[PDB]
């Protein structure tokens, strides 16, 4: 993708994450765990559902057209009827091919972008209390029991509570 | 673990995904995809919501002329006339100059509503019948046509008859010209040897001279009929003028003012399912926007495309 | 405030924006948009910069033949011939086989520049006139045509006349064949009963036999004229060979070598504005690339599309 | 958008910003203020004007075409003429719909990207002297009078002048 | 340098790049680009891998009739018939109603494979020859046609001949009707004065009456021939019925069941290069997907577009 | 571009970099140097060649079509033949124009994105040992001989070896 998160600095996906598209994995004193992030998952699903809705929107209702099969050669007018229908088919096939290629490029970029926006949200919450380890993970420089982990997941983590502990451990002062 | 807590952000994956195409990659793996090209069809045509009329053994043209196997089409109305490739001619051997135009007008108009009119032909014999056109097991003729011949007294006087369209709708008259196989058949049937048929309205006139000669034998005969048509708008009128060889109409078909019907030529049976999209290969029920089943599609249909497959990605890259 | 300075980066917004479509959202709000589909037209046709000729009560075809109401079109040149649906026939009742072709050639050519040529018809009377074709209040005929009939001595000799194109430009000859209503009108006018008209060039020959019979009464008559045309390239020549029923040309129209004009059939008056895009509903003055006004557009026009509205975003998302 | 700045970590727009598309708001000891950023605004306006130029570029000049309305049914050739014109209209309508959808997606992404590039420019100027508060705002860890605010706005802020003050306030050393 | 190491990330550049167009910029500079519109063509047509047959001085139609300069086309098979604009008629002056249809059928079918059949015409003289159609230096005729005229005893009896298609392939029969310049030429050649030609199958019948009159002199003559064609499907049969003016076939051409060939009209010489894309301006050898060389392209060709240049970027922005 | 790296915070390209599209330039005590980055260069080349592959993939083989030029006027059917062919040409020309515009927009974004991903990879490697100077360059706060430079280039730099040195230089403790 354009953002280099999926298939990038996050090295693989998680087969265990079954109730979300994006999520958190943690290890603290009390153990490990994983939960889904609902906001990122829903925004990516809504954008993809939007493109689906844009396509399965059938407005192409035709009744009396032209003949399209001929048992024998007839000359000028049959040549024109065949040529018109071949021209139409070639243009519609080009449109289908290009639409799918563009949409897929964009869908891959959108999902990579949503991965990246989640990473940046957590970064901005942690402020000076954590460091980016380089693989989608943050090293947190204060103890963080299960309630503190959930506070990070649910967006109520207050960095100021932990800042001086974390800064002292980060830099040894 | 060192004892500093870690939080990792990530994304899901599945053991095996689906490959899709993009602008930069011919095949790249994603978690979910959706196929956009319908390839499967029902082996039947569905009779709802569109009104389908099955011609069975009658062509639409033979159905308009009223040939023997076609009485079930009297009064019919359709969105799609289903024409069978096993249809055969059952009556007088005929041709239609600009055949496809008559077929298209009939199919597009969408109904066989015939209004009988009495034509007061004078002296000539009427209701001629033929061995080439058996009904029950007896010589007969097209239902909608009246084959005029000379009287027992060997007269075929000039015929000159008018019908005025003082009604609400455009009228379709189908008429014919008999082409005998010899000169003596010409005089035997019509007295006058160059016959002559002229059919005109205010603004148009089609005029026809018969062609005499031996054609291949079909159902007993080497003579032929050529059929023509004339549309009469409200306020206009039609004149039939002949000194022989006219195969006269018995009335006219009503034309709908909005023409939205069509014809489909296929051997596929009519079943009992529901679908608003038909092909010559059968109906299709799909929400996909494209299809590779047939060029020939009628109704609320996906667009026919060349590709057998186009996968829309509906998820992220799959990296298990 | 705590006493550490703060700097915030941000973006503008407005109370209420415009909703637009994207690949992923049907309607999402942005600060400004611009409509790309022109929906408004003037109730006039604009006579600049394109040259518009108003047929008034004359068809383009009647203008070429020189029917009574058409003298104002002598010598006219146009980019767009404006033909009126209220046009009426004012002369001998006629038809044109392949009418739309004659109309398309005349409209595309873009001018009525008639070159008179004196044709040395022999014995036959010339300049026949008709009650069906009054000019001032007197029997007359098409201006560009010369109705030949048999002499006072009851003779119509074979006519065999040639005109050579040794000039610079292609020539358009318009000629006709008279169809009498009876045999006796045929002999009354032309002596010979099967008339015959053959008009040929080096490489082409159109040949015609008259059709005799009663058609509906129009302006006094049940006879008809059928009109034909022949293009004579430089270096080629034309031969008129007839023994009755020819309605002779009086000359030929000049064909431009570059044919870039057309025709519009509409009731919209010609006004005083400026625009190089015309529809059957009136001109349009717009910079938008699309329009939903009409299929029928001439000049430098937006592309006709089905959608009533397509808004292009010209700003960011609006979040007030 | 792909970048998550507009309609993202920047929570809303400013109705008071009337002479630019993007700008700065500050609070310091001397008071508050707002000014527009001309470079961000002009680059976004120029990109959008470019797409407008690409569209209002009328190259489609047609005179003699085909007949497109018919008083009555005629048969084979009239059917072909109707079918040709309906094929043309459906293809052009599809092109208009897809063009506008694509252009709008891209215009939204372009304007969101310019918001983000302005944010990242300011971040790089501030170096170690300020911290990202998480909502498009920077907390500056030295006093910054109006001249210092404008120096940040006009790209002449020298972080080294304030670095030692700022680092001592950030970490308490 | 201060003494802290520095690492800089950057990207390449070149002194001068190529400018390309984007959605937002009409011209912006990139490191490398590739042109997508082919503008160059070879000045020859390449005779490989597609089979090209050069008509030289013969039309495809004159090649079908067997006019003097066309013997090199006996037995030919082609993917593309190369027809030359300097082709001239070398035989009896003729026309073809719906000429372009006969030419298209012949070109598409892809071969001239003639099957001789002996037709047992009775009484009539056969093998008529003409000054308008010299072969070697002697009066001759089209190779595939048999000009029948009245016998030494002044008889032209009714001719009524049948050929049955019991073979494997559809047959194309090409026949004609002679149009004399006078009545006395008509009787001199055919005895009966209105001649008559009727050619029919089971399902179709084309019938023709000759037109008498003086046309422009071409290679000695003011008479003409009109050519027609009839396709006879397997199981069907053809009947020739005439009392004068038939220019009879000498057999039939074989029609391929798959019609895949075409015709190109150009003066460009055939050389010795290799290419599967031909235009009326010459072949093109290219990988580009578009071309602005010609509308008229045959084979495996780039798509014809209006633009002279479309540059695809293949590198980053160039900032030197 | 969307990312503001090329033609953005990196102010120009390097004419001397001839064996890659992206690379590193360094200065340390032992001198200066420049080397190409193979991974970023190869990913950008592969994406661009993929679009090339999608275009030079020619599937458009036509033999018997319609007549396309005419010596003189003929009427209705010739008008229809001209109109069908001119409609086809206009639609194909629109597709060519839009394809190249879209592809070039995307190619410029792809290469700018690859520049940015290289920059962010190195940033994550350096952790707390370096600071972004704002122009594509990192100031490194420990001595880094030629082997340590190459370790940054080849992705084997261990930040923990130098962290104490660098943090002390960065903040003076
Ligand atoms: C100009 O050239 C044409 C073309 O060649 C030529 O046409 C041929 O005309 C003859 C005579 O008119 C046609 O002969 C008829 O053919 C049919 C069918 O033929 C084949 O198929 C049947 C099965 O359907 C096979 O069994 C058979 O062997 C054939 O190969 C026959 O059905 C016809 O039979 C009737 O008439 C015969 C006399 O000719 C009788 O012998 C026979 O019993 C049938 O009797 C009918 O008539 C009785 C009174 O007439 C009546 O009481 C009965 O009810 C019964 O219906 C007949 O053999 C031949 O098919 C034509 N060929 C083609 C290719 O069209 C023209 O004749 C010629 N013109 C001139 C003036 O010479
Ligand atoms: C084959 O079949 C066709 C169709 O039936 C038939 O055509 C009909 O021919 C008759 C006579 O030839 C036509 O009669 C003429 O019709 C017009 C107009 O008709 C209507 O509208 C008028 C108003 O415009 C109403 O007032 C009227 O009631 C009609 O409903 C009349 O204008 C004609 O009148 C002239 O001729 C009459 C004699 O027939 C005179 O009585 C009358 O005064 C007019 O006289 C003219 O002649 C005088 C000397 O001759 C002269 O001094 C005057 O200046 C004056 O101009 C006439 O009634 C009828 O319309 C045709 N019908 C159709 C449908 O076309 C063919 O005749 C028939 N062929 C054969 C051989 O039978
Ligand atoms: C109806 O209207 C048409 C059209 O106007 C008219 O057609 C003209 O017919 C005449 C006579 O049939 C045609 O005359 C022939 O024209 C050619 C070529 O003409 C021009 O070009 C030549 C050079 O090619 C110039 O030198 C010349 O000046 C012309 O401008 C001539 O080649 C013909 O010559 C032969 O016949 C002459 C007698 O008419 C002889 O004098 C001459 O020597 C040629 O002799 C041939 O015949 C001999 C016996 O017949 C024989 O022994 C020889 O072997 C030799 O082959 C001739 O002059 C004229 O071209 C037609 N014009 C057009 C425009 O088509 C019809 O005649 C008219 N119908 C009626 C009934 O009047
Ligand atoms: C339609 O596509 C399917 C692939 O889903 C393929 O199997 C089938 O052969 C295609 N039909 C035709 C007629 O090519
Ligand atoms: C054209 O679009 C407008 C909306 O802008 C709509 O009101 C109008 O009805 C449309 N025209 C037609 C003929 O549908
Ligand atoms: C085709 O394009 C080239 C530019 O590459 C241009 O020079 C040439 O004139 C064009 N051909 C035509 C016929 O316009």
């Amino acid at each position: 993708g354009l953002f280099g998160a999926i298939a990038g600095f996050i090295e693989n996906g998680w087969q265990g994450l079954i109730d979300g598209w994006y999520g958190f994995r943690h290890q603290n004193a009390e153990g490990t765990g994983t939960a889904a992030d609902l906001k990122s998952t829903q925004t990516a699903i809504d954008q993809i559902n939007g493109k689906l809705n844009r396509l399965i929107e059938k407005t192409n209702e035709k009744y009396h057209q032209i003949e399209k099969e001929f048992e024998q050669v007839e000359g000028r007018i049959q040549d024109l009827e065949k040529y018109v229908e071949d021209t139409k088919i070639d243009l519609w096939s080009y449109n289908a091919e290009l639409l799918v290629a563009l949409e897929n490029q964009h869908t891959i970029d959108v999902t990579d972008s949503e991965m990246n926006k989640l990473f940046e949200r957590v970064r901005r919450q942690l402020r000076e209390n954590a460091e980016d380890k380089g693989n989608g993970c943050f090293e947190i420089f204060h103890q963080c029991d299960n309630n503190c982990i959930e506070s990070i997941r649910n967006g109520t983590y207050d960095h100021d509570i932990y800042r001086d502990e974390a800064i002292n451990n980060r830099f040894q002062i | 673990y060192t004892g500093n807590p870690v939080i990792c952000l990530g994304h899901h994956a599945v053991p095996n995904g689906t490959m899709v195409k993009t602008l930069t990659d011919d095949q790249i793996e994603v978690v979910t995809a959706q196929e956009l090209v319908e390839s499967q069809h029902l082996p039947e045509l569905c009779p709802s919501p569109l009104r389908l009329v099955d011609g069975q053994t009658c062509d639409i043209v033979n159905g308009a002329l009223g040939s023997p196997g076609c009485d079930h089409l009297n009064g019919a109305e359709w969105d799609v006339f289903i024409e069978r490739p096993t249809a055969v001619d059952t009556c007088y051997p005929f041709d239609v100059p600009d055949y496809q135009s008559l077929r298209s007008i009939l199919a597009n108009n969408g109904k066989f509503e015939f209004i009988a009119e009495e034509f007061q032909w004078n002296t000539v014999k009427q209701n001629g019948k033929s061995g080439a056109c058996k009904r029950a097991n007896v010589n007969d003729f097209f239902n909608r046509l009246n084959w005029l011949t000379k009287s027992d007294g060997n007269a075929y006087p000039l015929q000159n008859l008018t019908k005025v369209n003082n009604g609400d709708y455009a009228r379709l008259y189908i008429w014919g010209v008999h082409h005998p196989s010899t000169d003596t058949e010409q005089t035997n049937l019509y007295k006058n040897n160059p016959g002559r048929v002229t059919v005109s309205t205010q603004t148009s006139q089609t005029s026809v001279v018969p062609n005499i000669g031996s054609r291949p034998w079909v159902r007993g005969l080497s003579s032929r009929i050529s059929f023509y048509w004339t549309i009469v708008e409200p306020g206009d009128l039609i004149v039939f003028n002949t000194i022989g060889n006219l195969i006269a109409p018995r009335g006219h078909y009503k034309l709908n003012s909005q023409k939205k019907s069509t014809i489909l030529n296929t051997a596929v049976p009519i079943g009992s399912c529901v679908s608003k999209c038909h092909t010559d290969r059968g109906s299709i029920t799909t929400t996909k926007p494209f299809q590779n089943i047939s060029r020939i599609s009628i109704g609320d249909c996906p667009k026919y495309v060349k590709q057998g497959s186009l996968k829309l990605a509906t998820g992220m890259r799959n990296i298990p």
